[PDB]
């Protein structure tokens, strides 16, 4: 649970996701999904310390799944960044903080726009065209400087996620068993089962 | 330590202990060497006054250096050893620190060196 | 981290009628990792036989060093040391490195050929003596061998009863030590026959 | 700064019979290079024919048997002067240890008695409560020299018959009353020879369906 | 360990238990704690055992030659001032505490000598864990000229003190006796206080009992001729 | 410690060694590493024993406790995250626990890894302890889905084997489980010493030690 | 969790054939300067026990004010205060030891070595050790600190086993206590001249004895000692 | 340990305590802390009993054998090997030491060497753990060309003090005198001092 | 520089090395031969702190062939191994000690067998059918366990080999960028260019 | 710091210099540590400042409400009050107090309650820094039943020394006096306290 990846192109969001869990010395799993639907049109993707990652994603999908039913109405992706920002700033000055690293993916039904935002445990907060957490951006962020543009579909995106995958296969040190990619739309949610 | 000069100048601008180190050279067997178009050949005497000789294991005229250098001489026995054992040395001291083989005026210009340097330091000959 | 039990396993020896009987188990290990199941530590300089536990390094070390020494010892003195003359050998060799030591726990057996009194020593790492009419034990479990031998033990038991004795020592008492086991050799000695065996135990 | 654990040393036996169990332990007590006392009685009686040792730090040993001793007159109470039964005892002990899972008993106790069908029982905890039954356990300061000795004269272990070479393993016929308590005196006798801390004297409680007894036997005072 | 040292009228008495440990562990039962440095001057010695052993060695070798050389009985002084004088070269790192008595030319002497070098001068004298429990006892029962016999059973009785009420002492009691004008006695196991029972079953196994894989004969012997 | 469990055709198998340590000494040559939480529920354990033992036991009374509200049985998906969320109340505390969560219930059989960090994580195949990294060697180059109940067995019983041969920590005994719809079953208790020479013998392996 | 700062040494005590006997100076050390000489560690409670402490001489002011404030609860609304339900050995032990242990827990010790001293009701001997963990232990002879090392081998060489308290006089334990009391000075350097000694008798009650002194001291000895090793003058 | 050197008409006078410590254990109730490094040069010791027998033993050495050649050295010679060997090796002892000495030319004199390695001549000296509780006492106490009488009785009344104080200190009363006539040997027990 | 493997079949000792050669969160390179030849017969691969493993062996590669032309001979592999040894046990007790673990894989000549020694820094040195060192045995030890006959051709070595590297691929977390695999016989040390 | 209290046969004296520092540096070089918690009951003040300053401040407030339901405290209570905030609070506060009180029952009174919080009743005390050089002084030259002009000599001469030898200590000497008659109090200058 190291790597996380996001891209916002034209008409989308694309969050990719590491495969791997490790345990000790040995890798227990390699089809581990890091990523929980918070509404319809918005993804959260995590990254952090073991346990806190998925505690932390699941209360706060649980709180938007509440907001929704309460409302009978969907919050937008900025108003969800915004929660989720606070809750991780209200938890970096608590007694034990939840060491999480998030990426949310959102279509804004309103606007007819995907946004990307970017919150690190402390709730760093940015919104970004593409981000990373951890280490990832090292490798990967010279090629999106280089080939990325605001008005690429969701196929050059992926073309461009592939790139800073085999960047990431090649030079890091660590095997991340792949990754998981979903794409976020005026359609919903939907993970591409071959990658 | 012994430091005693032994190599020294005489009146005539001569080192007798070189003079006579050669002369140890001239009682020593023949050794010839011819090199041709695309290989080198030495050739050595082997005296015949020792017969009972068990030539398997006497130690050979010609000795290897390195893989691809040979050394042969003509004087005192004992000497040679040390000076075939410095270069051997040498050679795979070049090859751990330069990466290539030595050549063989680099093997020979370490070998003259060797002897040129007991002919003025104190205490040998 | 600890030096003495990295490697692991043990060494008896035992006193009889007679004769002496030194045991070792066969394992060799990194900590946890089993390593090797063939790794002998008991060995022989003429008729005296030595075992030593700890350091893995430091006993392929030392055997080396007092073959070297009991070959130049015998070229000298025209005849084969002594086990109370080895004994003093190894206390010297291993105080010589008092402040840098061989982490080991050597084990002395063997029978004077003149006397043909029964003798066995054990040292601390730094040469200390340990010279018993009983028994000697070294190695990491060293506890659970001073609990058997404590108990099995009887004086003056004859040659293929000692055997069973100091067998059921080591056996029993690597069986309850982790670092301990993968198979097990035991020396019967006598003052011109020495036999050799290899016993059967659980490979875990 | 202030240590409020300590080593009381001592050494304890329990082991399990057919019809009978007893518990064993040595009554010297003592801190570093000194003995407090050379008669401390380790082994409790607790009543509904369960006899208990809790061994290590004496402090949290006499207040863990306190304890119990307390939760077998509260079941009483509690449920019509009902049996404790040793399975039932063992469960509760765990829940007493446990409730000090981040400031511990520093004890290694034993309990022992008879099952409900009479059989003989040894249940052996840790310091913070995991437990399990066996036939045979030594536990304190000279276990590592008692357990092994166990395991070859209780249990038979790396025994085989005779001729067989290896092939055929030693019965496992049962031991009565006469041969545990030798293998119990012939253990500690043998941890007080090469271990500092066990000695001066042996308590043997034996547990049958008669009720509890006691036995007392002298060890080396040095 | 528990180690004493005595004087009285014509001589000088050390004592000491013969048990060795490691830890909680008993490696030997019977150890040999008196060492000597020369006939007639013998040392005991607390701390690290090898460290006692081979510094008692190394000054015995060395006033054995002095001796030699010098066509002189060797002094307890002299033993003294070499040990103290090493001891101290090596910043208590060889960790030897020893009692040293003996008679010379010169007369009777008793000595102890801390592993730092510091040495002391006294009639009654103990060293090691159960030092305490010995002193309690010389403390309690010393006395000026006292006789050779009286001297043996102080000194032993507070090695016993030390053997009951200490933890790290125990086993027997190993006495020699220095006295001025005679050859020093060396009574080993003096007292034998701590026998161990009969144990109440024999562990002797049936021949078989022990599984066998291979078996073979060691060659022991030289190559031999022909 | 080695512990395994898998998912299968006909159910999931639960393996563990019997060893317990006290640094070198083994103190134990005989612990119940697997815990019978109820009759169609099982828990193996790593870690601290005591950790296991307790909030396992406490697992299974509200998972009773859940049988008698609702009049049903609980899922191996709610029971494993009852347990995940009791951890995480203690998380940072210095709990140690290490534990595969197996059943069968509606969704067909179930395997579950818990963790004290609050980790729950579904999957095919766990192996936990000193010695898993041996057990995952037999245990991924053998296992198939469209094993027999008599093979898996040998398999989890194998995979054990070969870390109670290597690891130092692991050894004494292999106790095996077989879960079905109708409730998990007990396969026996199975002395290392006896099995090593017994599988050597008949499958050949294990040719570097002389037996 | 604290430090000791004032403190009080050894206590010493043994039984003998009808009752115990037990001793402490009068020291209270302040580190290495010995800085009050008039403090008085043996606490009579009612006229069967006596409670000798060591340690922290705060705590021990503590706990006198703990025992004194137990026999006026016992008092309380008690016609036999002074009879069948006085206060016994075992139950201000108890008491004490509930203490010791309670304050170890909460990791706030109270820095002390207690021996509780007395006779029962039943004229059994009362002997039991309590300490800052709460640790407690019965043994024919008791001693704490140093006593602990030195006081015990004496007192013990009088009474080595409990069938050794019947054979032993009043007179003879009390001559044992007092030589090492004086062995304890001679080799402590946290003692005093000046002691306490009291002794609870089942037949002659309770008798405490003040201003002690350790006397018939061998000094004389060390004129002969010069030096340390070669020096002759 | 309590130790003073204190001038006086006919000479000097030396005095120390007899007990040395292991913790609060007494290894020594006796000990003779009065040594000697020539005739009638003497010194007191503090600090560790193995640093500073060690370099007693060496400054004996360095006086013989400059007796040997140059004939009886002086008091302040004798302080100048001390000072030199407790300057040059700071590092490695830990050395309180007092020389005091008889000349007939210079008569006594009092020399105290503390820690560093510094060199102080006094009228009189005290040094040990035991000298702190008598600071005050000594210098109300202290005259010049006192007799031999009233010498002994100001080290006696003040060390008595510190050893009262002190649980460092104690034992008996060792005392050396260094005048003209030779040297004397006194001690004083207990029962003696402690009424005072 | 973490993973070498080595097996003795039939005929040849197998001694297989992982590629990768990692400085701080970078791989600076995939292709990386960590072995000497020692003789024509002899070869050792290395594992251990950088800069050390390539200086020893190199130093030891130096020493044999300073032999070899001295006496005219090839010394056997026991030979060459116990010369290692002592050389680790003398650097252990060094002011600063060489950290590099090795397996020596040889065919004597003499007596027409393949043999393999693992020894690692401590000078600790045992005789093996197959090693490893680090971790390398934890993952793969128990298939050669199950695996391994003493008959085993050149081929089913290597297939056995394959396996291994395969279960160190799945299960160990870090990517070590396959191996290099070479074997030594009676006609030498060659190289397998394909695995 | 250097503080003492001495009973005398009309009551008693209380006694200390005036020196404060913060390491070498004197923050205040005329301190006034004799410190009044009631009409006849002072008190001597050593450890951090802001320790016995608030402890006193709240013994004056638990003196003064004492006294409004009880009448007037005995100087045994005000040592007990004093007591009792430092034994509970021993983990957090670095005092070390001596209490001295006039009644007409009792008479003079000195009670000191050094680090710990233990309580002792004496007739006279030392404490602070400096009194560890005047224990010797003090215990030879202190008499029961002296004159008050006797005490002020004893006082002014003990702290004199304890001023002299501890660098943490000096300034004047100040002194209350605490008799029937009243409360008096005293300075004494360095010109006048040196060439004692
Ligand atoms: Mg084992
Ligand atoms: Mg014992
Ligand atoms: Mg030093
Ligand atoms: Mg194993
Ligand atoms: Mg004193
Ligand atoms: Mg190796």
């Amino acid at each position: 649970m190291d790597i996380i990846l996001g891209i916002r192109v034209q008409d989308s969001v694309i969050l990719a996701s590491s495969k791997a869990v490790t345990r000790g010395i040995s890798v227990l799993k390699d089809s581990d999904d890091k990523t929980r639907q918070l509404s319809p049109h918005t993804l959260m993707s995590f990254a952090g310390e073991a346990g806190d990652t998925v505690q932390f994603a699941e209360y706060i999908q649980a709180n938007i799944q509440l907001y929704s039913i309460r409302e009978d109405y969907e919050l937008s992706p900025q108003a969800v960044s915004s929660f989720v920002r606070q809750e991780l700033a209200k938890s970096i000055r608590s007694r034990r903080p939840y060491q999480v690293n998030v990426l949310i993916g959102g279509y804004d039904k309103k606007k007819n726009k995907p946004e990307l935002y970017q919150i690190d445990y402390l709730g760093t907060k940015v919104e970004l065209p593409y981000g990373a957490h951890g280490y990832s951006g090292f490798y990967t962020f010279s090629l999106l400087d280089h080939h990325y543009r605001p008005d690429m579909t969701t196929e050059e995106g992926l073309d461009l996620l592939k790139l800073c995958v085999q960047e990431l296969e090649k030079r890091m040190p660590m095997d991340f068993k792949g990754v998981i990619v979903k794409i976020v739309d005026k359609d919903g949610i939907r993970q591409v089962d071959d990658f | 330590g012994y430091d005693r000069a032994l190599s020294i100048f005489s009146p005539d601008g001569h080192i007798f202990q070189v003079e006579y180190a050669l002369e140890a050279v001239k009682r020593g067997t023949c050794a010839v060497g011819v090199k041709g178009k695309n290989c080198v050949v030495l050739g050595c005497e082997r005296r015949s006054t020792l017969k009972l000789q068990d030539t398997r294991i006497t130690p050979s005229k010609v000795s290897k250096i390195d893989s691809h250098v040979v050394l042969s001489f003509s004087g005192l026995n004992a000497d040679s050893r040390i000076l075939i054992e410095k270069a051997r040395v040498e050679a795979q001291s070049h090859r751990l620190t330069l990466e290539d083989p030595v050549t063989v005026e680099y093997l020979t210009r370490y070998v003259a060196g060797v002897q040129q340097r007991y002919t003025q330091s104190g205490g040998v000959r | 981290s600890d030096p003495s039990s990295i490697n692991g396993g043990i060494v008896v020896a035992m006193t009889g009628k007679d004769c002496v009987a030194i045991a070792c188990d066969l394992r060799l290990g990194s900590q946890s990792l089993g390593v090797s199941n063939k790794f002998e530590k008991i060995f022989h300089y003429g008729h005296v036989f030595l075992g030593i536990t700890g350091l893995a390094t430091d006993v392929t070390t030392l055997n080396e060093m007092f073959r070297y020494k009991t070959n130049l010892y015998k070229l000298k003195e025209e005849r084969a040391i002594e086990p109370e003359t080895f004994t003093q050998l190894v206390s010297s060799s291993l105080y010589e490195r008092r402040f840098g030591p061989y982490f080991v726990g050597p084990v002395v057996a063997g029978i004077n050929s003149k006397s043909g009194k029964p003798f066995i020593a054990g040292f601390d790492l730094i040469g200390c003596i340990d010279e018993a009419k009983d028994f000697i034990v070294s190695g990491t479990a060293s506890d659970q061998l001073f609990g058997m031998c404590e108990s099995l033990y009887e004086p003056n038991l004859e040659p293929e009863d000692l055997f069973e004795t100091i067998s059921q020592a080591l056996l029993n008492a690597a069986d309850r030590d982790a670092l301990s086991g993968w198979g097990a050799v035991v020396y019967i000695i006598k003052k011109d026959e020495v036999v050799k065996r290899y016993l059967k135990m659980r490979q875990d | 700064q202030f240590n409020p654990y300590g080593d009381n040393g001592g050494t304890i036996l329990g082991i399990a019979g057919e019809d009978f169990a007893v518990l064993a332990g040595d009554t010297r007590n003592i801190t570093d290079y000194s003995i407090n006392s050379r008669y401390e009685p380790k082994v409790f009686d607790c009543g509904d024919n369960i006899v208990m040792s809790a061994n290590g730090f004496a402090a949290d040993g006499d207040a863990l048997v306190k304890r119990f001793k307390n939760s077998v007159k509260w079941y009483h109470f509690d449920h019509n002067d009902k049996k404790l039964s040793i399975n039932s005892a063992a469960r509760n002990i765990q829940h007493l240890l446990y409730s000090r899972r981040f400031f511990p008993y520093y004890v290694y106790n034993i309990i022992a008695g008879l099952d409900e069908d009479g059989k003989g029982a040894v249940y052996s905890f840790d310091p913070v409560g995991s437990y399990q039954r066996e036939q045979c356990r030594a536990g304190g300061a000279a276990a590592s020299l008692i357990m092994p000795f166990l395991d070859n004269q209780v249990n038979f272990k790396n025994q085989y018959e005779p001729g067989t070479n290896g092939k055929v393993k030693k019965p496992l016929k049962y031991l009565s009353v006469e041969e545990v308590i030798k293998l119990v005196r012939d253990s500690f006798t043998s941890a007080t020879e090469r271990h500092i801390q066990v000695g001066d004297g042996l308590e043997i409680l034996i547990v049958t369906k008669d009720g509890v007894r006691k036995e007392f036997y002298e060890l080396k005072r040095d | 360990t528990t180690i004493v040292g005595v004087k009285f009228n014509n001589g000088v008495v050390i004592a000491a238990d013969t048990r060795s440990t490691q830890g909680p562990i008993v490696a030997d039962k019977n150890c040999a704690k008196l060492h000597r440095i020369s006939p007639k001057i013998w040392c005991a010695g607390a701390g690290t055992a090898a460290d006692t052993e081979a510094v008692t060695q190394l000054i015995g070798s060395n006033i054995e030659l002095h001796s030699l050389y010098t066509s002189r009985e060797p002094r307890v002084v002299s033993a003294l001032q070499m040990l103290k004088q090493h001891l101290f070269k090596y910043q208590g790192h060889i960790g030897a505490y020893l009692i040293v008595a003996g008679v010379d030319p010169t007369g009777s002497h008793l000595f102890s000598i801390h592993a730092h070098g510091s040495t002391d001068v006294g009639y009654y004298l103990s060293l090691g864990s159960g030092s305490l429990a010995a002193m309690a006892v010389l403390e309690s029962h010393w006395k000026q000229d006292l006789t050779k016999e009286e001297a043996i059973k102080l000194a032993s009785d507070a090695i016993q003190a030390g053997i009951w009420n200490d933890l790290g002492s125990g086993s027997n009691v190993d006495v020699c006796v220095m006295e001025i004008g005679k050859d020093a006695e060396y009574l080993r196991n003096y007292l034998t206080p701590n026998v161990r029972e009969e144990k109440q079953k024999s562990y002797k196994f049936p021949r078989g009992t022990t599984a066998v894989l291979k078996e073979s004969i060691v060659n022991i012997c030289d190559i031999q001729e022909e | 410690t080695t512990t395994l469990a898998f998912k299968f055709q006909h159910g999931v198998i639960a393996a563990v060694d019997s060893r317990a340590s006290a640094g070198s000494y083994i103190s134990a040559l005989r612990v119940n590493k697997v815990i019978e939480i109820n009759p169609y529920l099982l828990g193996t354990m790593s870690g601290c024993a005591a950790d296991c033992q307790y909030w396992e036991r406490l697992l299974a009374k509200e998972c009773r406790l859940y049988y008698l509200r609702n009049g049903e049985r609980i899922s191996v998906s709610a029971a494993s995250k009852l347990l995940s969320n009791m951890m995480c109340q203690y998380r940072g505390m210095g709990l140690s626990m290490g534990s595969m969560i197996c059943g069968w219930d509606k969704k067909g059989p179930g395997l579950y890894y818990v963790d004290e960090h609050g980790t729950r994580l579904s999957g095919n195949m766990f192996s936990t302890g000193s010695g898993n990294t041996y057990a995952y060697g037999v245990l991924d180059s053998n296992y198939k889905w469209d094993l027999s109940v008599e093979d898996a067995l040998y398999l989890g019983k194998r995979s054990i084997l070969a870390a109670a041969h290597r690891d130092a920590y692991s050894g004494g005994s292999v106790n095996l489980y077989h879960v079905t719809e109708d409730g998990w079953i007990y396969h026996g208790n199975h002395d290392v010493g006896e099995l090593f020479w017994k599988v050597k013998e008949e499958e050949g392996s294990f040719n570097n030690v002389i037996g | 969790t604290q430090q000791p700062i004032v403190t009080g040494t050894s206590v010493i005590s043994m039984k003998y054939d009808n009752g115990v006997i037990i001793a402490a100076d009068n020291l209270g050390s302040y580190g290495s300067l010995l800085r009050f000489n008039g403090v008085e560690r043996l606490i009579p409670v009612g006229d069967n026990t006596v409670v000798g402490i060591s340690g922290d001489i705060s705590d021990m002011q503590h706990i006198e004010r703990l025992l004194k404030d137990l026999v006026t609860e016992n008092a309380y609304d008690n016609p036999l205060a002074d009879a069948e339900e006085a206060l016994e050995p075992s139950y201000i032990f108890e008491y004490l030891a509930t203490v010791m242990y309670q304050r170890r827990s909460k990791m706030n010790p109270l820095w002390n070595a207690i021996i509780v001293a007395g006779v029962q009701s039943n004229g059994d001997q009362f002997l039991r050790y309590v300490n800052l963990l709460g640790v407690t232990y019965s043994s024919p002879t008791l001693a704490t600190g140093f006593g602990a090392h030195m006081a015990n081998p004496l007192l013990r060489k009088v009474v080595d086993r409990e069938s050794d308290i019947p054979k032993t006089t009043v007179q003879v334990a009390e001559e044992a206590i007092v030589n090492a009391m004086r062995v304890l000075y001679y080799r402590d350097a946290r003692s005093s001249r000046n002691f306490s000694l009291a002794i609870i008798d089942k037949n002659t009650g309770l008798t405490f004895k003040k201003n002690l002194q350790v006397e018939n001291m061998k000094w004389d000895f060390a004129k002969d000692i010069k030096g340390y090793g070669t020096q002759k003058i | 340990t309590s130790i003073m050197a204190v001038t006086f008409k006919d000479g000097v006078i030396l005095g120390a305590d007899s007990r040395t410590t292991t913790g609060a254990y007494i290894a020594n109730r006796v000990t003779d802390k009065l040594t000697r490094v020539h005739d009638k040069i003497w010194c007191c010791r503090s600090g560790s009993a193995a640093d500073t027998q060690a370099i007693a033993d060496i400054v004996q050495y360095h006086l013989e054998l400059y007796t040997s050649q140059y004939g009886t050295p002086s008091t302040e010679t004798a302080a100048s090997v001390f000072k030199e060997l407790c300057y040059e090796n700071k590092d490695n002892l830990t050395a309180g030491i007092i020389v005091a000495g008889y000349d007939d030319k210079n008569k006594g004199e009092v020399y105290t060497i503390p820690l560093g390695g510094s060199v102080h001549k006094l009228p009189y000296a005290i040094a040990g753990s035991g000298s702190t509780f008598i600071y005050g006492y000594c210098d109300k106490n202290f005259r010049e060309n006192m007799s031999k009488e009233e010498t002994v009785d100001f080290i006696k009344h003040s060390l008595s003090q510190a050893i009262k104080w002190d649980g460092s200190s104690g034992g008996v009363i060792r005392m050396v005198v260094l005048t003209a006539a030779g040297v004397e040997r006194l001690i004083f027990y207990p029962d003696e001092y402690e009424q005072l």
